[PDB]
RNA sequence: GCGAAGGCCGGGGGCUAGAAGGCGAUCAGACACCACCGUAUUCCCGGCCGUAAACGGUGCCGCCCCGCGGCCGGCGCGCGCGUCCCGCCGGCCGCCCAGGGAAACCGGGAGGCUCCGGGCUCUGGGGGGAGUAUGGCCGCAAGGCUGAAACUUGAAGGCAUU
C-alpha cells in the first residue's frame, strides 16, 4: 500500500547511478547513512530521506540482480564495452562459405564475372 | 501600492501586470495578483493575473507565501485586490520536497 | 463516346506534368490535335511529339518539357468578334503578356497575338499557359 | 453521417438477401446485416463428460458434438453483448477480438 | 539569358528567381519546406578520392512525396555522369 | 537580454553569413526565429495589423472559459507579407502570439506588370489564387492606372505587399475574416511556386551558396 | 566497378534475398522470385547504389551532419559502429518526435543528410526531415514505400548479416573518398563489427 | 413516425373535402 | 414496358404466422408494449394499382488518373509441374499518396475546377402554408401523376468541436 511519488524515485535513482559503491544490497540503514551524508545529496526531512533510502536498497538489490532500466552506471558501461568491441579472434563471419539462390546464379551471370566459374551451388 | 495605483484609475491588467514584475525582480518566483469585484461592469468577475509557480497549500505555504489582502473603495464598490508572492528562497530553510542533489 | 479529342488528349497531358511524367500517349489523334501541339511545341511548352500511326485513327508520343502549367478546349467552339478577343484573354489566360488562346481562321489555326496582328476573328479551339 | 462504409451490411452486387430472424427477438433481419455466429460446442458439460465417459458401456464413445448457427439481431446481440460498441477508430477495426 | 523578369530596360526585377528542381522543373516556393538539394561526389580520376567538384541535384518536395526521386536521381546520375546507363 | 540564436539559421544570421531574406527563401528554409526576421528589418520592424479578435469559447462543467484569437498581417510595402494567428485567455498576450507567428511566416510576394512595363512591378504578376475553407480569393492583374480594388480587410494585405493595383474577386465565406485573410495569403505564396515562360532558363548548383553549407 | 571479395561476403549475408512482397520503385533493382516466394536482388545494382551513397554522404563538409537512426534492435550496432568508424551523429531507438524540428527539444540536430535503416520502422525522421529540408537515403527492402527517401539501397535490412555488411560496405567508401582507408587491400575493420552477436 | 402518420392524416383531410362537395354538389 | 410490400376485383386454396377483433396481465389510464385466441392477409391463377430510406440517399455515355491486396468469369506467358506463378483482364471490393471538399469522408471519384467550358437528359433556389387548393389525366377503389396562391415568418438545415 506504498507506492512512491516521482521526486522520490527521482531522487533515489540519482543516488544510485553516481554512488552506486556506496550503497549496500539488502540493507536500508547503510543506504539511510549514504543518504545522511549530505555533501552527496540534500533531503529536506527525516521521512523524506527514508523513502529515498528505501527505494534505494531495493534498487540496489536489483541492479546486483540483473540489470535496471535508465540507471546510468559507468562501470557496467565499460563491461558492455569490451563485449562490444570484441569481435571473433578469427575473425570468422562469412569465412567464404559460398551458398547461392538458384536465381542468383543466373543475376550472377548477368552482371557477367560469374562469380567461380558457376561453382557455387 | 496597487490599491493605491488603480485609485489614479490605470489600466487594472496593467496596474497588475507592472506589480507583478517588480516582485520576480526582487527574486519571487511565484507571484499572484487577483482583483475581484464590479470590474467595467455592474456584474461581479474576478480576475486573476499570474507570472510563476506558487504553492498554495500545506506547511510550506504558511511561511513560503505573502498574501496581503486589501480593499479598495470605489463609486461602483469595494474592488478588493489580493496579492500573494511565493518565495522559495526564503533563507529560513528549504522547500521540504526539494532535493538538491548536486 | 469520345466527342472531344483535343480535350482528352490535353487533359492527358496535364494530367502527366502533374505525375512529372516526360513522355505521354495519348490514345486518339487528329489533325487540329496535331496543330495544337505544333504551336505548343513553337512556344516551348511541349518537346517534340511522335504520331505513331495506325492503319486507324492514330496514336501521338509527347515528350513533355515540363513547362506547361494548363492547356484547355472550350466547348462549344464560340466565335469571337476580332475586336473582344482581348476580353476572352484578360478571363481566361493569366496576364495579358504571358500564355497564348488558340483559335482558327480562315487564313489558319493562328495565335490570339498574331489573331490580333492581322485584326481577324475565329473560332477558339482551346488555350495554352 | 455515413457511420460505415459497409451501411452496417454486406450485401455487395447484390438488391435483396433473404430474411432470417433473430434467435431470441423472433424479428425479420437481413441474413447479411445478421450476427451469424457459429457454435460448435459439444452436448453435455465439460464436468459430466468425464462422468458420463466412465459410465458408458460402449467402448471407444466420444462425446457427440452440437452444431449451431447463432444468428442474433443487432440490438438483440449487442443487449447480450455478443458484439460491442467500439471506438470510432475501433469500428474501422475488424478481426475477432 | 538571366532568368527572371526583364523590365522594359531589360533589368531583371524579379528579386530572389525560385529553384526549377532538376527533375519536375516547378519553381522551388518561397515556403516550400520539403525542397531537398542533395549533392553527389566525384571521384577525381585515380584515387577513389574527391575533388571537390560535387555536382548538386534539387528535389521538389512534390516528386518526394511521390517518391519519384530515387529513380529520377539514378536517371539524372547516368545524365550527369555519376552513374553507368547500364 | 538581447537574442542569443537557437537555431543554426539564426547563428549564420547573427555573424552576418547570409545577406537578405530572399537567399533564405531561394533554399526555402523555415523561421523559427522572429529575431531573424529584426535582423533583415531592424527599423520598425514591419508594418503590423490586429484585424479584429474573435472570442472564442469551449463550454466546462462549470461554465464557458474563454480565449481570444487574433489575426495579424506583418508586411513592408514590398513583396514581402506575413498572416498568423494566435491564441491566449488574455487578448494582449494573443496580439503578441499572432504578431510573432507573422513574423515566421513572412512569405516573398511576385509582383510584375499588366500588359505595360515601367520601371516598377505594379500589380501581380498572374491571377493568382488561393482557397483557405470556403472563401476562395483570385488576384488578378490590374493596369497601373486603376488601384487596388479589394474589401478592407484584403486591401490592407494587399498594401502589405505592395502590389498597387489589383482586381480582386472572392467567392465563398469572405465574411469570416479569418478564412478570408488566409486566402489572400496563400495567393501570395502561390506566386513564387507558379513557373512561369521568363523563368525557363536552366541552371542553379550553387554549392557553395547553400545556406545548409554556411558555417559560423 | 563491383569488387568479388564484398560480393562473395554479401552471398553468405543474404543481402541479394527480398521479401516476397515487392514494389514497382524497386523493380529495376530485383531481378527475380524464387519458387518459394522470395524475391532475389541483383547484387551489382546494390553495389552501384552503395558507391552512390558513398559520393552523396562525403559531401557534407562536416561527417556529423549525416544522422544514423535505428529501432530495430539488430540495426543498432550497425548505425552505433558506422557513426564510430565514420563521424555521424547517431539518433538511435525511439526517434523521439521534433529532434529535427522542436529547438527547445532536448536534442534538436538539423543535419545535412539523413541516414535510415527501415523505411517503415524509422518513419518519424523522414516525416521530420520534410518540416525543416533535409534529404533522406534509406536502407530499402523490396517492399518499401520510397515516400520522402531521395536515394534507397536495395538490401535484406532485416538480416543482422545483411545490415551489418551493408553498413562496414557503405564505411568503407566513405573514408575511402577521404583517403583514410585503402583503395586495392583489404580495410583493417571487419565487418563483424558492424554485426550483434 | 410522425410524417408518415401526418400524411395518413391529411389523407383523412383530403377525403372528408371530397366527400363534402359531393354532399354540396 | 417492367416494378418489393401493402392493398384491390374475382376464382383456387388455407398449414403457419398474423393488420382487425376478443381476451388475460401491466399501469394512475392504457383499449399499448408481453401472454393467449384469432378475421382479412400470407400461397396459386387471371386482371388492376404504380408506390418504398424503390438508397451508392451519388443519372447515363466517354477520356485520363498510384499504390496495396482479396474474390469471381474467361484467355494467354511460362515454368517441373502446382487449381503454382505471371500477365491480359470483364466485373465485385477493401485500403490510400497526391487531388478534392464545410467537414464527415471520396479517391474504380465526390479527382483532373475561380487555373471555372467533352456531350445529353432530369431536378433545386430561406422556412412554413403544401404536396394543400383548383383544373386535367389515370384507377373499381385506396389513391397516384401534374401542381398554386393568399398569408405568415428569422431561422430551418449540413458536418464537425467542447
Amino acid at each position: 500500500g506504498k507506492v512512491r511519488t516521482k521526486t522520490i524515485k527521482r531522487a533515489a535513482r540519482k543516488i544510485v547511478e553516481n554512488n552506486y559503491e556506496s550503497l549496500k544490497p539488502k540493507d536500508f540503514q547503510n543506504n539511510k547513512a549514504i543518504c545522511s551524508k549530505r555533501n552527496v545529496a540534500i533531503i529536506p526531512s527525516k521521512r523524506l530521506r527514508n523513502k529515498v533510502a528505501g527505494y534505494v536498497t531495493t534498487l540496489m538489490n536489483r541492479v546486483v540482480k540483473g540489470p535496471v532500466h535508465g540507471i546510468s552506471l559507468r562501470l557496467q558501461e565499460e563491461e558492455r564495452e569490451r563485449r562490444d568491441n570484441y569481435a571473433p579472434k578469427k575473425s570468422e563471419f562469412d569465412v567464404e562459405n559460398i551458398t547461392v539462390s538458384g536465381t542468383t546464379q543466373q543475376m550472377i551471370d548477368s552482371i557477367g564475372f560469374k562469380c567461380m566459374s558457376t561453382s557455387l551451388k | 501600492n496597487l490599491r493605491a495605483k488603480l485609485e489614479e484609475a490605470m489600466p487594472i491588467r496593467r496596474a497588475a501586470y507592472s506589480i507583478i514584475r517588480t516582485a520576480m525582480r526582487a527574486g519571487a518566483a511565484g507571484c499572484e495578483v487577483i482583483v475581484a469585484g464590479k470590474l467595467r461592469a455592474q456584474r461581479a468577475r474576478a480576475n486573476k493575473f499570474k507570472e510563476g509557480c506558487l504553492i498554495s497549500t500545506g506547511h510550506p505555504k504558511r511561511i513560503f507565501l505573502a498574501e496581503a489582502t486589501r480593499h479598495i473603495k470605489m463609486r461602483q464598490g469595494v474592488i478588493g485586490v489580493k496579492v500573494r508572492i511565493y518565495n522559495p528562497n526564503i533563507r529560513g530553510a528549504v522547500m521540504p520536497d526539494k532535493i538538491e542533489i548536486g | 463516346v469520345r466527342i472531344n479529342v483535343l480535350r482528352d488528349a490535353l487533359k492527358s497531358i496535364c494530367n502527366a506534368q502533374r505525375i512529372g511524367k516526360k513522355q505521354v500517349i495519348v490514345r486518339p489523334s487528329s489533325k487540329v490535335i496535331i496543330e495544337f501541339l505544333q504551336l505548343m511545341q513553337k512556344n516551348g511548352y511541349i518537346s517534340d511529339f511522335a504520331v505513331v500511326d495506325n492503319h486507324r485513327s492514330n496514336r501521338i508520343v509527347v515528350n513533355l518539357i515540363g513547362r506547361l502549367n494548363k492547356a484547355g478546349v472550350i466547348s462549344p467552339r464560340f466565335d469571337i468578334p476580332a475586336n473582344d478577343i482581348e476580353k476572352w484573354v484578360v478571363n481566361l489566360l493569366p496576364s495579358r503578356l504571358f500564355g497564348h488562346i488558340i483559335l482558327t481562321t480562315s487564313q489558319g489555326i493562328m495565335d490570339h497575338i498574331e489573331a490580333q496582328h492581322r485584326q481577324i476573328g475565329g473560332k477558339v479551339i482551346g488555350y495554352f499557359y | 453521417p455515413v457511420k460505415r462504409r459497409n451501411n452496417g451490411r454486406s450485401k455487395y452486387n447484390c438488391g435483396h438477401t433473404n430474411i432470417v430472424r433473430c434467435q431470441n427477438c423472433h424479428r425479420c433481419v437481413p441474413k447479411d446485416k445478421v450476427i451469424k455466429r457459429f457454435t460448435i460446442r459439444n452436448i453435455v458439460d465439460n464436468t459430466i463428460a468425464d462422468d458420463v465417459l466412465n459410465a458408458c458401456v460402449i467402448q471407444g464413445f466420444a462425446i457427440p458434438k452440437l452444431y449451431n448457427k447463432v444468428q442474433y439481431c443487432v440490438s438483440c446481440s449487442i443487449h447480450n453483448h455478443i458484439v460491442r460498441v467500439r471506438s470510432r477508430e475501433d469500428r474501422k477495426i475488424r478481426t475477432p477480438p | 539569358d538571366d532568368i527572371g523578369m526583364k523590365n522594359s530596360s531589360g533589368v531583371v526585377v524579379d528579386a530572389y528567381i525560385p529553384r526549377k528542381c532538376s527533375a519536375t522543373n516547378r519553381l522551388i516556393g518561397p515556403k516550400d519546406h520539403a525542397a531537398v538539394q542533395l549533392s553527389v561526389a566525384r571521384v577525381n580520376d585515380k584515387g577513389k578520392m574527391i575533388e571537390n567538384n560535387y555536382v548538386t541535384f534539387a528535389f521538389c518536395g512534390a516528386i518526394r512525396s511521390r517518391g519519384g526521386v530515387d529513380s529520377a536521381f539514378m536517371l539524372l546520375a547516368q545524365e550527369h555522369g555519376l552513374m553507368e546507363r547500364l | 537580454e538581447e537574442w542569443h540564436p537557437s537555431t543554426k539559421l539564426g547563428r549564420l544570421v547573427k555573424a552576418g553569413k547570409i545577406e537578405s531574406l530572399y537567399d533564405i527563401f531561394k533554399y526555402s528554409l523555415p523561421i523559427k526565429e522572429t529575431e531573424i526576421i529584426d535582423y533583415f528589418f531592424p527599423k520598425s520592424e514591419l508594418a503590423e495589423e490586429v484585424c479584429n479578435i474573435m472570442s472564442v469559447q469551449k463550454q466546462t462543467t462549470a461554465g464557458q472559459r474563454t480565449r481570444f484569437r487574433a489575426h495579424v498581417i506583418v508586411g513592408n510595402r514590398d513583396g514581402f507579407i506575413g498572416y498568423g494567428a494566435g491564441v491566449s485567455k488574455e487578448v494582449a498576450n494573443a496580439i503578441k502570439k499572432a504578431a510573432k507567428n507573422a513574423r515566421l511566416n513572412i512569405v516573398p510576394v511576385r509582383r510584375g506588370f499588366w500588359g505595360g512595363k515601367l520601371g516598377d512591378p505594379h500589380t501581380v504578376s498572374s491571377k493568382l489564387s488561393g482557397k483557405c475553407g470556403s472563401v476562395r480569393v483570385r488576384l488578378i492583374p490590374a493596369p497601373r492606372g486603376a488601384g487596388i480594388v479589394a474589401s478592407p480587410t484584403v486591401a490592407k494585405v494587399l498594401e502589405f505587399a505592395g502590389v498597387s493595383d489589383v482586381f480582386t474577386r472572392q467567392s465563398g465565406h469572405s465574411r469570416t475574416l479569418m478564412n478570408s485573410v488566409g486566402a489572400v495569403y496563400n495567393a501570395l505564396k502561390s506566386s513564387y511556386s507558379i513557373l512561369t515562360p521568363d523563368l525557363w532558363k536552366k541552371e542553379q548548383l550553387d554549392h557553395v551558396q547553400d545556406i545548409r553549407t554556411m558555417s559560423l | 566497378q563491383l569488387k568479388e571479395a564484398d560480393v562473395k561476403k554479401m552471398l553468405v549475408a543474404t543481402t541479394h534475398l527480398g521479401v516476397r512482397n515487392i514494389d514497382r520503385r524497386m523493380q529495376f533493382y530485383i531481378f527475380d522470385r524464387q519458387k518459394d516466394g522470395t524475391f532475389v536482388f541483383n547484387l551489382q545494382k546494390v553495389w552501384a547504389k552503395i558507391v552512390f551513397a558513398a559520393r552523396i554522404l562525403v559531401t557534407i563538409d562536416d561527417p556529423a551532419e549525416i544522422a544514423v537512426v535505428a529501432n530495430r534492435p539488430d540495426a543498432q550496432r550497425a548505425i552505433l559502429k558506422f557513426c564510430k568508424y565514420t563521424h555521424a551523429t547517431a539518433f538511435p531507438g525511439r526517434f523521439i518526435p521534433g529532434n529535427f524540428t522542436n529547438r527547445m527539444n532536448p536534442n534538436y540536430c538539423e543535419p545535412r543528410l539523413l541516414l535510415v535503416n527501415d523505411p517503415v520502422v524509422d518513419r518519424q525522421a523522414i516525416l521530420e526531415a520534410s518540416y525543416v529540408n533535409i534529404p533522406t537515403i534509406s536502407l530499402c527492402n523490396s517492399d518499401a514505400n520510397l515516400k520522402f527517401i531521395d536515394v534507397a539501397i536495395p538490401c535484406n535490412n532485416k538480416t543482422p548479416m545483411s545490415i551489418g555488411l551493408i553498413y562496414w560496405l557503405l564505411a568503407r567508401e566513405v573514408l575511402r573518398l577521404k583517403g583514410s582507408i585503402s583503395r586495392t587491400e583489404e580495410w583493417d575493420v571487419k565487418p563483424d563489427l558492424f554485426v550483434a552477436l | 413516425m410522425r410524417a408518415k402518420w401526418a400524411k395518413k392524416r391529411m389523407r383523412k383531410l383530403k377525403r372528408k373535402r371530397r366527400h363534402m362537395k359531393a354532399r354540396s354538389k
